[PDB]
RNA sequence: AUCGAGAGGA
């Protein structure tokens, strides 16, 4: 429940194009969790606070 | 212990996910595939918010 | 690609696997609830109609 | 289903508890596990494909396959470190024990070999025991770096009528491999009789690890102190090297390879050499461990191991990298708001100086996250792009 | 939700000392391990399940019991 | 036997029947429980 | 002294972290 | 769903003897028996015994798989001894020193009892 | 394998730990009876629940679980047919015990249902059973619920007969302890170590009462495990001393009936 | 936090002082006690219109510089090169590099999210297993609402006792997570053993299961409201009769009442009808007049789904906003664990159950104790996952001593502190204990790696995966087999 | 029932 309220979603990534995006940026540092994101078409393009 | 940051439709509980975009009334200067005719743009998505 | 070269069939299972260190290597362990639903057709002959009938 | 091991004909066996048993050597073939993986079952409807099953399809057929000349189904984790542990040379066998060994395996015969010590105690040798899974007229003669038929290592493996007669068994002979004692007896003996020394083998392994016992604790991750001392001489000769590579090019004095300009010799210089010092410190802190060392026995047997997990967690986990190049500037001039501009050190651009067991400072659990999210991303991405390949 | 009876791993009854570790914490300001080894929780595999119990029945017992006047 | 329909965030048992209004006499509200039932329950302690 | 010196250590970042919690709580985005 | 009930670790099934004994042809004068609702518990000891007879040449046991709570043992005697009066013997020897350890036990616990009434 | 064989000394004695050196038996036999103690002697618990009322916030399995752990009085177990051996209808009185436990929300603050409110309500014949244990200092059995001022539990708990391999709520034993030879001087164990093995592994409780090895002594290839320290604990059902003395009668028993099938088989043979 | 050069007495030091945590402190506590009297009232905003925090943005972060943590400001780190403390157990840690600090972290582990903050010591692991235990944490079983009882919720599973860990990050009093935990404390060997973990599955006690362990209780909401059509017809709850109504479902009907529901308490199995409704529909003909009087009626009743069984937890009974008569049937039971469910540590360590094991068979401990689980040594190397060892040694050393394990990420606990309390504790300092066969008695030549840790029962049981058919529904357009486990689909 | 969407699992 917590985590699914403090949820986000990247509309970019859902071409399904596989590139730089979805990927830990450094800026993410502190803002988005590193470490928690889901498999498949969504990691990286789903991030938690 | 519910945190409560959530909406009840038809009995059930919604989530409004946090949809990211780029940001707006920012100058970005990115190059052009070569190819093409152009070598540099410099894009603004200009909005009175 | 949906119904003539792939298609859903009759007769058949599915579930999680496990291990059995004591099982031989071309040998599988079938639970029963799953052994009591999938079926073969065995044709009455002679040399088994006893048995045939004991599973009737 | 990527290829025809995927889809093989087995025997049933009806058993209770609502899941699939398999046999653990052909999980291989399936690439399946126990952590959740699921299997769907067919059954033939008619006289004629359950003779194509069981003549064309059946898994021991498929021992040996026209992929690459080598068997599919080996030996595994358990198996495989049992199998090492139990045919060392200093694992001899009490009597009381070896009777059940003996029972245990289906062909035994009868006849109890006459033990390897008489004398003073009769002891049975584990290359006994082991024997009497193998069946008669089956040779091996492979020879490693240092065998030569009296070698104290151990190092090789020669069998003579199926009786192992030198070197320890492990994941060259007994595991999928081009000539192993698996390759040999489907080649000699036929597939039946490949299956059921695998059913064998796994018996008699199995029984006595139950027996003896095998685990694996944080005290195999620990290094002494001298190794630690020597893994941090080691890590800081490295920095050393890489600063004065650093000095080199800032005063312009560095010579850019041909094929490169000025930046891309100096990373490759720092890459190089900081991989250098993480390889040393591994081999370090490997050649520390004692063979009382979990870790280094499953490496050793093969058996899900490798000395690169033994260096990243007893020693330095070393470079991170996205993208095959150690990690860029995403800020203005910085990776990380905590170092200061136009830095090049190898702490502030990947480099993990720390082990799993002593931990990872903020920014090393940052890289490695960069790096963990790169692997995820990739693997992601073969899940479709290999099965478009394939079709 | 309540105290486990019957402790897991060994089977010792460690379903009516809830009442008398929360005493020993709270009365006699004892430490959790001394509470603990007073009532006799020799080896963690009880002393764990006393230990780190989260008491919810109490949570629980807050709503209104489809009672008479309540 | 009619006796059925506990009410919710009260006590009442409305006992109600068919084109009963499903509102609690005396306490307005619209949940109204359905009154465990009376045959006993067996269970197994295992 | 202590009030207006004795530097801050790493376990008393704690207490600032739970007067945040204590204010915005878990869900205060949304809520905002 | 599939789980069996507990009771068929130590309850006979219908037409379930308790023991099985079949001549093993591939050594003279070896039996091998099948235990059904039995386990290590008896079956470790059993041979154990058994390894004490010097008229025994072969005792093994093996539990084929811990679903079902069965066991099978196997007994070559020398020319003559019976391997069934082998078993005989074993099961004879373990209940004489179960007895015995029994009685020493009460023994010593009723010595021990005047401490006892003092303790809790 | 002789009758005057296993001797014992009872180092020390309580009513929930007995503490005894178990010499001249083998190791088979030892392990036997740990295996015995802890899996098949018979003790008393409760099988089936009927759950008149229950408005309490605990479900009608979650008490029925509990109420099925909550050891009862065994002493006299061996008087008690198996309810799988008598002609009743799913009990009777020599067969079972039924108990019964009625609680309600007197008083508005926390009311705790508890074991000592169990009461047995079916004819013991004057057998010694049934009683729940109750070793609290404070009088007070299992916490098995709580309840506000409106809520009520009333239920109809049948006992019955069972060894622990049908169910652990049946165990007579908490724990067994076990050890033989302090000193590794059979070798049946071989120490992992870093720097020195004897240093860092604590020393055994036990090895007090055993010579040390001598450095200098060869290895006695010839030695056999004996004497073995075992302490075993009750879970109060059955008293400990009960505990071993019926373990050594389990068994024997079990063994009689392996002889008693060789006879039958015998006869059947002629 | 904000540092400054306000020290004028020494080097640039934090903006936040000791007094002000001595007043949050205060206001802490004036909150958990009575008699209100705290006028330096301190919360979050104070710290912030105060001038000692910032909101600092990913873009306004570019421009500054940031200690990680408080001692990266000490004069002595810059200028005293020279120390006593060379501990070879502690993290090596980059020296003072700079001296124009604008702020400072106020904690690290604070960039991880929900999920990520409830594993201890996420800084030995590796990243992937750290991205698994995160997104497995959601799939826990445990308590989400202390209300679950009001709640009719679908599909809601609870444990029976859910245990708090005894290894808790430092985050887990702002998660809350001790106050609805969401796993219990496992008694784990890894050890190698009869061969039924040998790959990523796993041995249960079954002795455990037998006393409660994981068991988990599961409820299902079902719904079912009077049709809103009024228009001369409409769609009643009642008790369909077999002899006035079309295809009544194969079901037992004897379980319904007079209301065409359930009482509460009933123990309903298999396809049983839980809700009766029939429409009173066409064909509207007087021929079934003359025929079956009421054979215009068509069932439109509930089953329970064929592959489910339990008891009726509570039913209610209410009028949806059309004033339609609305109703929900609850049905609980209890999921005991069995060989084919799933489990997995704080770790990303998947694993099944392989086979359950009594309390007597399984291998123990000179003091008696057995594992409630037995995992294979095989999973460690390949996986690493040195949170796991380093996580089983601190709890074991916590519930020894009888306190709370501090597995925060970026803390100063070192393996050698724990495993000298351990062997304080007069056991081996680095967690193995001798072990005993169980089925022989005999001592283990090896020595087993044994304690606590805090295992997760995930979803994801075998009982609803279980799927097998011959010759069932097909379809209509290309009559191929249906599909869908619960449309017994091929 | 259908179609569409989301969640997750191998
Ligand atoms: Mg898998
Ligand atoms: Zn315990
Ligand atoms: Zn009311
Ligand atoms: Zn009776």
């Amino acid at each position: 429940t917590l985590s699914h309220l403090r949820r986000t979603n990247t509309p970019i990534g859902r071409d399904g194009k596989l590139a730089k995006p979805r990927q830990l940026h450094n800026t993410h540092w502190g803002l988005v969790c590193p470490a928690e994101t889901p498999e498949g078409q969504a990691c990286g393009l789903v991030k938690n606070l | 212990f519910d945190m409560g940051g959530y909406f009840i439709i038809n009995g059930s509980e919604k989530v409004l996910i946090a949809q990211e975009r780029s940001a707006g009334n920012i100058v970005q200067v990115f190059k052009k595939a070569a190819p093409s005719p152009i070598s540099h743009v410099a894009e603004i998505r200009s909005a009175l918010e | 690609r949906g119904n003539l070269m792939g298609k859903r069939v009759d007769f058949s299972a599915r579930t999680v696997i496990s291990g059995d260190p004591n099982l031989e290597l071309d040998q599988v362990g079938v639970p029963k609830s799953i052994a009591k639903t999938l079926t073969y057709p065995e044709v009455v002959t002679p040399y088994n109609i006893d048995r045939l009938t004991q599973l009737v | 289903s990527l290829h025809k091991m995927s889809m093989m004909a087995h025997r049933v066996k009806v058993i209770p508890y609502s899941t699939f048993r398999l046999n653990l050597s052909v999980t291989s073939p399936y690439n399946a596990d126990f952590d959740g993986d699921e299997m769907n079952l067919h059954v033939p409807q008619s006289e004629e494909t359950r003779a194509e099953l069981s003549q064309l399809c059946a898994v021991p057929l498929q021992i040996v396959s026209p992929q690459s000349n080598k068997p599919c189904m080996g030996i595994v984790q358990d198996t495989l470190c049992g199998i090492r542990k139990l045919t060392l040379r200093d694992t001899f066998i009490e009597l009381d024990q070896v009777l059940n060994m003996l029972y245990w395996v289906p062909d035994w015969d009868g006849v109890i070999p006459t033990p390897a010590i008489i004398k003073p105690k009769p002891l049975w040798s584990g290359k006994q025991i082991l024997s009497v899974a193998i069946p008669n007229g089956i040779h091996l003669q492979r020879f490693d770096e240092g065998t030569t038929l009296l070698s104290p290592k151990d190092n090789g493996m020669l069998i003579i009528d199926g009786q192992i007669i030198f070197g320890v068994v492990e994941k060259k002979t007994v595991g999928s491999s081009n000539g192993g004692l698996i390759h040999v007896v489907t080649r000699e003996k036929g597939p039946q009789v490949c299956a059921k020394l695998f059913g064998n083998i796994q018996k008699v392994v199995n029984f006595w690890l139950l027996h003896n016992g095998f685990s694996t604790g944080i005290g195999d991750t620990i290094a002494d102190g001298p190794t630690m001392r020597e893994i941090t001489e080691t890590i800081a000769e490295a920095k050393k090297k890489v600063l004065d590579v650093t000095k080199e090019a800032q005063a312009n004095l560095l010579t850019a390879k041909h094929g490169m300009t000025l930046r891309e010799s100096f990373e490759d210089n720092v890459v190089r050499f900081l991989n250098e010092a993480r390889d040393k410190a591994g081999r370090l802190a490997e050649v520390n461990l004692k063979d009382l060392n979990n870790v280094k026995q499953m490496v050793m047997a093969g058996s899900k191991g490798s000395f690169i997990n033994i260096a990243q967690m007893s020693a330095c986990v070393g470079q991170q990298s996205v993208e095959g190049k150690r990690i860029a500037f995403g800020f203005v001039d910085r990776t990380l708001p905590h170092f200061s501009k136009d830095d090049y050190s190898p702490e502030s651009k990947g480099f993990v100086e720390n082990s799993y067991l002593r931990g990872l400072t903020p920014q090393e659990f940052f890289f490695h996250a960069m790096g963990g999210r790169e692997g995820l991303i990739d693997t992601a991405v073969k899940t479709a792009e290999t099965g478009y390949i394939q079709r | 939700m309540i105290v486990p009876v019957r402790c897991f791993s060994c089977g010792k009854v460690v379903g009516d000392k809830w009442e008398s570790y929360l005493n020993l914490l709270q009365e006699d300001e004892l430490d959790e391990g001394t509470a603990l080894s007073r009532l006799g929780l020799k080896r963690y595999c009880c002393r764990r399940m006393i230990l780190t119990h989260v008491d919810l029945i109490e949570k629980f017992l807050r709503y209104n019991p489809l009672e008479k006047r309540d | 036997a009619t006796l059925k329909y506990i009410c919710a965030e009260c006590s009442s048992k409305l006992s109600l029947s068919r084109t009963d209004a499903v509102r609690c006499k005396d306490c307005g509200h619209r949940i109204l429980l359905k009154a465990r039932t009376k045959r006993l329950v067996q269970f197994e302690a295992r | 002294f202590e009030d207006e010196s004795a530097p801050i250590t790493a376990e008393d970042s704690w207490a600032v972290i739970s007067a945040f919690f204590r204010e915005k709580g878990l869900v205060s985005q949304q809520l905002d | 769903m599939n789980a069996p009930d507990r009771f068929e670790l130590f309850l006979l099934g219908e037409g379930e003897s308790k023991l099985k004994i079949d001549p093993d042809t591939k050594a003279p004068n070896a039996v091998v028996i099948t235990f059904e609702k039995e386990d290590h518990t008896l079956g470790n000891l059993i041979r154990a015994e058994l390894l004490n007879d010097r008229k025994v040449l072969f005792a093994a046991y093996k539990v084929e798989h811990p679903f079902f709570a069965r066991f099978k043992l196997r007994i070559q005697t020398t020319e003559g001894y019976d391997p069934k009066d082998a078993l005989k013997n074993a099961c004879n020897s373990i209940i004489n020193k179960l007895g015995a350890l029994k009685t020493n036990f009460e023994t010593e616990w009723n010595l021990q009892t005047l401490a006892a009434d003092d303790a809790f | 394998m002789s009758e005057e064989g296993p001797q014992v000394k009872i180092r020390e004695a309580s009513k929930d730990n007995v503490d005894f050196i178990l010499s001249n038996v083998d190791l088979a036999m030892a392990n036997s009876l740990r295996r015995v103690m802890i899996a098949e002697i018979p003790t008393l618990a409760i099988d089936s629940v009927e759950v008149e009322t229950n408005t309490t916030v605990l479900a009608d399995e979650f008490i029925a679980h509990r109420l099925g752990l909550i050891p009862l009085q065994s002493m006299d177990i061996e008087q008690l047919e198996y309810s799988r051996d008598c002609f009743c209808e799913d009990h009777c009185d020599k067969c079972s015990v039924v108990l019964t436990l009625q609680a309600f929300g007197e008083s508005e603050s926390t009311t705790n249902v508890y074991s000592k409110d169990l009461v047995i309500v079916s004819n013991l014949m004057g057998r010694n059973i049934g009683h729940p244990i109750i070793q609290d200092k404070e009088g007070n059995g299992v916490l098995i619920c709580k309840l506000r001022k409106g809520q009520e539990l009333k239920l109809t708990c049948v006992a019955k007969k069972g060894i622990a391999k049908e169910h652990a709520k049946w165990g007579p034993a908490a724990a067994i302890e076990f050890e033989y030879d302090p000193w590794n001087k059979l070798k049946h164990t071989d120490y992992w170590y870093e720097q020195d093995s004897a240093k860092e592994w604590p020393q055994s409780k036990n090895c007090e009462y055993e010579d040390p090895p001598n450095e200098g002594d060869p290895f006695d290839y010839k030695a056999q495990a004996d004497t073995f320290y075992m302490n075993v604990e009750s879970v109060g059902s059955i008293p400990v001393d009960q505990v071993v003395v019926r373990g050594i009668d389990t068994l024997q028993k079990k063994v009689a009936s392996i002889l008693l099938a060789l006879t039958q088989m015998d006869q059947d043979k002629v | 936090f904000i540092v400054e050069d306000d020290e004028s007495l020494g080097h640039k030091e934090l903006k936040v002082r000791k007094g002000h945590i001595a007043k949050l402190m205060a206001t802490e506590y004036q909150d958990i006690e009575g008699g209100f009297e705290d006028v330096e009232e301190y919360t979050w905003s104070s710290l912030l219109n105060e001038g000692l925090v910032e909101y600092i943005d990913a873009e306004e972060e570019e421009s500054i510089l940031i200690a990680m943590q408080p001692e990266d400001l000490e004069p002595a780190e810059a200028n005293e090169e020279n120390d006593l403390d060379v501990d070879p157990a502690k993290r090596i840690r980059v020296s003072h590099h700079a001296t124009t600090f604008t702020h400072c972290e106020i904690h690290p582990s604070m960039i991880l999210g929900v999920a990520a903050s409830i594993i201890p010591f996420p800084d030995h692991n590796q990243s992937p297993r750290n991205t698994y235990q995160s997104a497995m944490g959601k799939q826990a079983m445990g308590v989400f609402l202390t209300n679950y009882n009001v709640r009719m919720d679908t599909m809601a599973n609870i444990l029976y006792y859910p245990q708090k860990p005894l290894g808790t990050t430092r985050a887990m009093e702002y998660l809350k997570f001790r106050e609805l935990p969401a796993g219990q404390n496992a008694i784990v060997a890894i050890a190698c053993y009869s061969g039924y973990n040998q790959e990523d599955s796993m041995i249960m006690n079954q002795s455990s299961i037998d006393r409660g362990l994981f068991r988990s209780l599961f409820f299902r909401s079902y719904m079912d409201q009077e049709k809103k059509y009024g228009m001369s017809i409409t769609e009643t709850f009642e008790k369909p009769q077999r002899t006035n109504t079309l295809r009544m479902k194969h079901g037992t009907y004897d379980k319904l009442d007079d209301d065409g529901l359930i009482a509460p308490g009933v123990r309903v199995s298999g396809e049983d009808v839980i809700i009766g409704k029939t429409t009173p529909i066409s064909p509207d003909e007087e021929e079934l007049g003359q025929r079956t009087a009421y054979h215009s009626k068509r069932d439109a009743s509930t089953p329970l789904r064929s592959t489910e069984n339990g008891i009726v937890d509570q039913v209610l009974v209410t009028t949806n906003q059309d004033g339609l008569k609305f109703v929900k049937v609850r049905v609980r039971t209890t999921k005991i664990p069995q060989i084919g469910d799933k489990f997995a540590s704080r770790h990303g360590q998947k694993g099944t159950i392989g086979i359950t094991y009594r309390r007597e068979d399984m291998p123990f401990t000179a003091e008696g104790i057995v594992p409630d689980l037995i995992i294979n040594p095989h999973a460690i190397p390949s996986r690493m996952t040195v949170a796991h060892l380093i996580e089983c040694l601190l709890s074991k050393v916590a519930a020894l001593s009888g306190n709370e394990g501090d597995a925060s990420p970026f803390t100063d606990i070192t393996v050698e502190g724990i495993s000298k309390l351990l062997r304080e504790h007069g056991y081996q300092s680095r967690g193995f204990e001798v072990m005993y066969n169980g089925h022989t008695g005999k001592k283990l030549m090896a020595q087993i790696f044994f304690g606590p840790t805090y295992y997760q029962r995930l979803r994801h049981m075998v009982d609803d995966k279980i799927h097998a058919r011959a010759r069932g529904p097909m379809q209509v357009l290309t009559r191929q087999p249906v599909e869908g486990r619960s449309r017994d689909g091929g």
